[PDB]
DNA sequence: ATCTTCCCTATTTAAATTGCT
DNA sequence: AGCAATTTAAATAGGGAAGAT
């Protein structure tokens, strides 16, 4: 395995549906249920999904995890509002680099720490957008979307209290996702149990985003079971803050532009490979955790 | 457009089409091509592909979507391109096909033992009546159901036992009672003519106890001893061990047979019988020829002794087992992925995008497309099979002419006959003149397309060129006559063609309403059967009325049932989306079907009247309608006149009222310039055709092609006096109509035929009505059953208009959307929502929509008659010379326009006026003089 | 062959080098001397020039002129700088149509609507330069190139002769020779002879604008003996006047791309066929000398 | 193998077949099917064709063309061209349409001039009838043969305008037929979807006649959109009425000799193509066209 | 960047330099792979697609440039991937 | 000559089975 | 359950010879 490719420039990206995951003669590779076994390239895979009706095997798991390939399992969301729980397979046999966890711990131990790095985490989904713009949807430097981001800039560098965040926090997802709606020209309320196409492209999203954060959190040894942000809706771990620094730069407008295109769910797996593989999306959130860690 | 293919193929079958492949597209090495080429050079390449012979294993894609995928090919389920696929994928408790293959089994060993009697040797050898006293699937039914009786028929030695004649042959047993339906119904079904059994009889046995020998099989009796006098040479090595593997299949499953429904032991034996008649008439269709005498079956073409009964039996055996195999396990060729369907509708097709609100991995699909028409209707049907993944539907529409439009429509938009197939089953000889080179028009009968895996369990390798472009088609823009067949037929095999053709293919009914009753009660009985194996129905009507949307819900959500306890899974809901030129909606609907469609009725209805009003209709006072039809052609001239030159339409309701309307205006003294034409049915092939070409282009106004059409110069009255054929799949506009009243979905239609196409409001009215039919001289006591669903059982209380209509209304289609059930003896619209829902309702009955027990027997197909006509004799017109009592005439020359000639064709009178000559003319055809 | 594909409708063009043409198992493929056999799609091919060291059999040119694929040779009078006889055999056993040479011939025998015509295909290489735009070299609206367009329209408005005619040429195309040049950093005067990559892909987009220009001419049934332009440096026939309308806004940018961004005469030879194929620039000078001779 | 043609007086139409024309020593050659090697003397050929299982390279292609001597393929018998580029006054020198090109088009434009050699055109069919007598057919001077002539030559001669002459020539080409089928003892009546001998081998033997026509119009630069008789839509019609010459004096007998004694077809084309170099039908047909033109 | 690699192999030498390509390359059917991967991981697809042993035919497209070829295969001179090739080319004095 | 068809020719892929962990 | 060894066999590629144009 030489050097294997690092975390951050490791490039493909699957959630595997209706197949059951196997290893043949070497490469692990998915199974469906008409005789059908497409090879995954566990070398350069960032995060494997599996939806309903899949089962992977322990070899299997054991080449994708000393590869170190993060694995979850999609379903397990059992509440109304809420991407309720879902079971992550951290590959912890590599040896992590040890210092950066330190760095985290004695700032998410130190609470006025854990608050700066919440402020400086918050404004990162604002740099987000302005890093990030797309070709289609919306433009981020209209008047609408930056009155917004001034407002939210705003509200949270005054803030001083974590429920002030979350308070705020959802007045940033009611904003962005009813802009993204008015553009797009549909209703929108976000509920994970919808048969419409920009509300469960929202929750592939949201699977997207979930390894993309593990697989971030694991190239630097951080665990999910370090929550900066915190509360009563917001249960999720550290996987619920490095996933939606990405939604309204990423994932929210991609989902609507392929919900507005309406193609298949292949078209979208095939678009969050293209975007974080050509903005380096993982190396973004990996230098950004970096120049987290060390201030 | 960039396409790339991959080759899958052993054998030199992956190097003769390496040739074609490498004449059309760039080697990238490997076996795979990839380049970029034209639709039409993708056409090509299909045709010179398929064409090369069998065993050619091509996947294409365009961009990522699969375009085509020749053969059989697995490919792609999610990823492309498998490795080995070797064997024993799934492997489940199937039960139901276990049930299949032990009824099929067990009946089609003993589907013709009774063809051993003495008299049908004689029947071979040639010294009797050719025709049966009774037929031998009854003997072969009252051999196993003496069997039976003595000894228990599921696990015992064979021996043909000393049989009688027996009236009924069905007992108690259920699975000896489909085992029994099987063998007596493997030519015709049974038929009762009882009217108690007809009224009561529901269930399966509880209505196959009703069937007895005189329905059919009991011809004529006198030799009734010498057909039951029967020899027992079949007990044999292979015949007795394949009797015996096949019993004891059906006794390791009959288990879940008493665990099956109605409606599935109703669907599952007719999928029995339909494989049972496929394997019976594939190994009647082929020549054996070995035989081992004493004994035999079926004759040549010579005359001669062929087909011994054992290997016979053991032959529609195994073929029977080889259909259900081939029928129950097929992957079916679907059509290529059309890339002039996939991207935005623009501006009046902008509704289109409401498949990009319809989930694409649904199962089920049931469309009601309450689409307005010139919206693009059948093109948003095929958006809405394809955004389901690669299209396989039968586009099922009323008329030849209008199967050409969604034909030339579906040509130059952007399917090939690679995918598409026109099927018109009547060899018309409409042919296109004045230059063939410069036509792009006239889709015609070629196919070139790909055949199927299922013709090899059809009799005789399916047929020549039209049942292949039947069975083989994905994509079949057909009449609608060679699918409703699917549901059955009284005598012969014309059943299991549309059968297996709807099994594995979609279903696509346009305009439905333009149907009969009984028409549109097998046109839904088709759609349960579609909905059976889990395809999809599209409705496309805008004027439906809630009777109709529902029962056609109503025979999905029974064939969706079917479906889903079929598969042994739970019945989650049929996913309806209903769709219109406003909107779309997709819900998943087990139940309360009636509030959601008439809330989306009502949304379509506030969507249709916030918008400009385009017919103005006004009911005359006149009572008299010839001078009524006279002061509004003068009035309407005098209001709606395009610089002096108006189009009228005065759609009639008869033949004879056409011709009574046309000779009144040519003998009306007016200053007016009145120039009329004739348009009814009745006409030889030659004239009828030359009238629908001019009035088809004389009556677009999109453009202003027409002013060279017709002399606009001279201000002059256009008048077309027509029946309900102008109603009826017409793309026509005029600018006023006057009507006569038969049925307000008539009203609907005839306004729909004016303002079609332009967008200008009227100002004062734009269709008067006539105050009565002019069937009201003639019968007071029912006028309006002619072209309408006034009859003897629905009787309107006054004939009047203004009792039974409004006298100013804006016509559009919400009084036939809304749905009335109160006050229908006076008013047209509620006397038409009673009777659709007095004869489409959710019962069973014998000519109703959920029949159930009586698909066993011949009942739906005997007492529901689809295109229930009038005898109908065809009078000839051979070269000027016709044939019977014709007598041509001249007719009056007063205001003709156009007269075109005809000299060949035919023209189809009914019986009753076959009686007197019916004096065929060149302007207006058929009448009473 | 059923319809087969319209010729403005094929999209593959090959210029083969050192190889042998032939027909195996009915297949047009050019083998090399290290044994390897390249198929042709020779029903979807528009041409195929040949090279130095090349070679083709009788089969090769029989299905190849069924298949419409008209094929000429770089040498002989090859060398560009005389520009007499480029050796190029076309199709006619099939019988074009006849209609483009009969309004071509009676507007090319009267020398006032010759004259009238030569102006009409003079002002069709601004009409190109402004219908194919390219997003990597010289902008069309800036100054200079708005200034030329509109001293050549001014210029040519007013002509009189075919060597005032000559004269105009020469300032639109040396010009936008220079005006490139100076915009791509580069000394460049134009040799046929000259080794520069420069003049190599300028050379090689000659021999393929001359391709697409001469399968244009043979689809409408024009030949090459009666051409619009009659100088004493317009050596070349009709073949020239179509494809130079397309150099300035096809050829020569996308050579000078290529030279300055590395190209390689592989991926020149395709970045042609690109832009051949996605702006559909066959159809394009089909229909315009449609125009051109009309009535 | 080596055939000569002679085409307008010295010029020679070389025919290769089965050989490999490359350039030896510093001069064009070509290796034969026996293994030795011929050379072609460049002064004496113009047109040299290559007929079946023959290939040519690209510098014996170019010092063909530097030399004068202008390559066309060709199906095997030399009569059956697919393709070629077009005659000019000279190969390298200059680029102008032929003098026997631009006459025919002005003779073609002005309406007297046309008219005029459409008589022309059918009173060499009637001289080639007299011209080229056969030993099976019918004797051309026999009496009703002569008489079917002198009611040609009175038709035409007579005519003013070509609806006329299409008249006339039908009835003179299906008299014909109807004298070869009174003198081979069967009811010939001309259709080209027949299945017979006679139909058949006449529309083979008609191709042939249109392919030799197609020569000798392309060996003197005459385009195939210029018909005389035929109407300006019919694709290729000068081709038909160039072979209308010679489609009732010598492949009408040669057809119907052919259906008599029941022969294949190859040697059908070995006789057509025998009869096409023993009386120098080509080179009749080249006068022919220059008596037309030059007028 | 993305590559594309095609294998030219007999033997299961089509088949032990399959799992490795297929370690770092998706499968897109009829042994050929097509995908996007970093640099180093090109590195690491080189040295352990090398050292698998002897008689692997590996060619691999960047864009449309050829990445690298394993072997002598003769691969591309103007288009790539031959097919009907052979023996017997030249033979020249 | 070029190209095709066919017969060696064996070289080359895919499946099949089955202990072994 | 994946794999390995190892057989077994179907098929792919190529070269030579002979027959066509
Ligand atoms: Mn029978
Ligand atoms: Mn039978």
């Amino acid at each position: 395995m030489q050097k294997q490719i690092l975390t951050s420039q490791k490039r493909n990206m699957y959630i595997l549906s209706r197949c059951k995951v196997l290893v043949k003669n070497g490469q692990v590779c998915h199974l469906h249920e008409d005789g059908n076994v497409y090879t995954v390239p566990y070398a350069n895979t960032v995060f494997i999904g599996l939806a309903e009706g899949t089962s992977i095997t322990n070899e299997a798991m054991s080449m994708l995890a000393a590869n170190g390939v993060i694995v979850f399992w999609t379903k397990g969301g059992g509440y109304d509002m809420f991407a309720a729980d879902i079971i992550c397979h951290l590959p912890q046999a590599d040896y992590r680099p040890t210092k950066y966890m330190q760095n985290w711990v004695r700032l998410w131990l130190d609470e006025e720490k854990k608050l700066s790095a919440a402020k400086e985490i918050l404004k990162m989904r604002v740099d987000s957008l302005s890093t990030h713009v797309h070709d289609f949807g919306v433009d981020v430097e209209n008047k609408r979307v930056s009155s917004i981001v001034n407002k939210f800039d705003k509200g949270v560098t005054q803030a001083t209290s974590f429920e002030s965040l979350l308070g705020h926090e959802g007045t940033f997802v009611k904003s962005l996702y009813k802009e993204y709606a008015l553009e797009y020209e549909i209703e929108f309320k976000r509920d994970h149990k919808s048969a419409d196409n920009y509300n469960k492209f929202l929750t592939l999203g949201n699977y997207y985003a979930y390894g993309i954060a593990r697989s971030s959190l694991w190239a630097l040894g951080i665990d999910n079971s370090f929550p900066l942000l915190h509360g009563s809706t917001r249960r999720g771990g550290l996987v619920f803050d490095v996933a939606d620094i990405i939604k309204t730069s990423i994932i929210l407008p991609l989902a609507f532009h392929a919900a507005d295109q309406g193609m298949s769910n292949t078209e979208f797996k095939r678009s969050c490979v293209a975007y974080f593989d050509k903005n380096d999306i993982l190396a973004y959130l990996i230098n950004n955790i970096k120049r987290l860690c060390m201030e | 457009m960039f396409i790339r293919i991959k080759c899958f193929s052993k054998q030199p079958i992956a190097k003769k089409v390496s040739r074609e492949v490498s004449a059309y597209l760039e080697y990238t090495g490997n076996n795979t091509w990839e380049g970029h080429i034209s639709g039409q050079g993708v056409s090509n390449l299909q045709t010179k592909l398929i064409n090369v012979g069998k065993g050619v294993k091509v996947v294409c894609n365009y961009q990522d979507k699969v375009l085509f995928a020749i053969g059989n090919v697995a490919m792609s389920d999610t990823g492309s391109v498998p490795k080995y696929t070797t064997k024993k994928v799934y492997k489940p408790d199937d039960s139901i096909f276990t049930l299949k293959q032990g009824l099929v089994g067990v009946a089609a060993l003993w589907h013709d033992l009774g063809k051993a009697n003495s008299y049908f040797q004689r029947k071979l050898r040639g010294e009797c009546n050719p025709s049966d006293p009774v037929r031998h699937e009854w003997v072969s039914g009252v051999i196993v159901s003496t069997f039976a009786k003595g000894n228990d028929w599921l696990s015992d030695d064979f021996i043909i036992p000393e049989v009688k004649h027996s009236d009924n042959v069905f007992g108690d047993d259920q699975v000896l009672n489909a085992v029994l339906w099987l063998i007596n119904t493997h030519h015709k079904k049974g038929l009762v003519e009882d009217p108690i059994y007809r009224a009561t009889k529901t269930m399966f046995t509880e209505t196959l106890q009703c069937v007895n020998v005189n329905g059919g099989w009991f011809n004529y009796g006198d030799n009734i001893d010498e057909c039951y006098k029967i020899d027992t040479s079949f007990i044999t090595d292979t015949y007795v061990k394949q009797l015996n593997r096949y019993r004891k299949k059906l006794l390791a499953t009959k288990h879940i047979w008493f665990t099956l429904g109605e409606d599935q032991k109703i669907a599952i034996l007719q999928e029995c019988r339909v494989a049972l008649m496929l394997g019976d008439s594939n190994f009647s269709s082929d020549l054996i020829g070995g035989d081992g005498s004493h004994l035999y079956a079926n004759l040549d073409e010579c005359g001669n002794l062929k087909q011994t009964l054992t290997q016979h039996l053991l032959g529609v055996t195994d073929c029977a087992l080889k259909a259900l195999f081939t029928i129950n396990h097929h992957k079916p060729v679907k059509a290529n992925f059309i890339p002039t369907i996939a991207e935005k509708g623009e501006g009046k097709f902008a509704w289109q995008n409401g498949v990009n609100m319809v989930d694409s991995s649904i199962d089920n699909m049931f469309c009601i497309n309450m689409a307005s028409t010139g919206k693009g209707k059948t093109l948003a049907n095929l958006k809405l099979l394809q955004h389901f993944g690669n299209v396989r539907c039968s586009f099922g529409l009323g008329m030849v002419s209008l199967t050409k439009q969604t034909a030339k429509q579906f040509l130059d938009m952007g399917v090939d006959y690679n995918s598409a197939a026109m099927v018109t089953g009547f060899s018309k000889s409409r042919f296109n003149l004045g230059s063939e080179s410069l036509d792009q028009d006239e889709v015609s009968v070629e196919y070139w397309g790909q055949t199927s895996s299922l013709s090899k369990v059809f009799p005789n390798n399916n047929a020549g060129f039209k049942n292949k472009k039947l069975l083989s088609a994905p994509i079949l823009v057909t009449t609608t006559d060679h699918l409703v067949k699917a549901s059955g037929v009284k005598k012969g095999n014309k059943q299991m063609l549309p059968y297996v053709r709807c099994m594995h293919s979609d279903l696509v009914l346009d305009e439905i309403d333009d149907y009969g009753i009984e028409d549109m009660v097998v046109l839904a009985r088709l759609v349960y059967l579609t909905a059976c194996y889990g395809n999809k129905v599209i409705i496309s009507s805008a004027t439906i009325t809630p009777a109709i949307s529902n029962i056609f819900y109503e025979a999905y959500s029974s064939g969706y049932k079917v479906f889903c306890a079929n598969k042994q899974t739970t019945y989650k809901g049929v996913n309806v989306v209903w769709w219109d030129e406003f909107g779309i909606k997709v819900e998943k609907v087990t139940d309360q079907f009636s509030n959601l469609n008439t809330r989306f009725v009502n949304k379509r209805i506030t969507n249709l009247l916030e918008s400009t009003p385009k017919h103005k209709a006004l009911v005359v006072d006149q009572d008299d309608n010839m001078e009524a039809v006279k002061q509004s052609i003068t009035t309407l001239h005098n209001a709606h006149n395009s610089g002096g030159v108006s189009f009228g339409l005065i759609r009639t309701t008869t033949i004879k009222d056409c011709v009574a309307v046309t000779q009144e205006l040519q003998n009306w003294e007016t200053d007016l310039s009145i120039k009329i034409l004739c348009y009814h049915s009745r006409f030889v092939g030659d004239t009828k055709a030359q009238m629908e070409e001019y009035l088809s282009k004389v009556l677009n106004r999109k453009g202003d092609e027409y002013k060279k059409f017709v002399d606009t110069t001279t201000p002059t009255a256009y008048i077309v006096v027509a029946t309900p054929v102008v109603e009826v799949g017409r793309d026509f506009d005029f600018d006023w109509a006057i009507i006569e009243p038969s049925s307000e979905r008539s009203i609907v239609q005839c306004a729909g035929r004016v303002l079609r196409h332009r967008s200008s409001t009227p100002t004062t009215h734009n269709i008067h009505i006539l105050k009565y039919p002019f069937k009201f001289y003639r019968n007071s006591n029912i006028c309006y059953d002619v072209a309408g669903y006034e009859s003897k059982g629905y009787k309107l209380k006054s004939k009047n208009m203004l009792d039974i209509y409004k006298k100013e209304s804006i016509v559009n289609s919400v009084n036939r959307l809304q749905g009335d059930a109160a006050f229908y003896t006076k008013s047209l619209t509620a006397l038409e929502h009673k009777v659709l829902l007095d004869k489409l309702t959710t019962d069973i009955a014998d000519t109703n929509v959920f029949v159930g027990g009586w698909q066993l027997t011949a009942n739906p197909h005997e007492y529901c008659k689809w295109r229930r006509g009038t005898k109908n004799e065809d009078l000839v017109l051979t070269d000027g010379k016709w044939s019977g009592n014709v007598t041509t005439t001249k007719p009056i020359q007063s205001k003709i326009w156009r007269k075109w000639q005809g000299e060949n064709g035919s023209i189809t009178v009914p019986e009753y006026l076959l009686d007197k000559t019916i004096c065929y003319n060149d302007f207006y055809g058929g009448y009473e003089n």
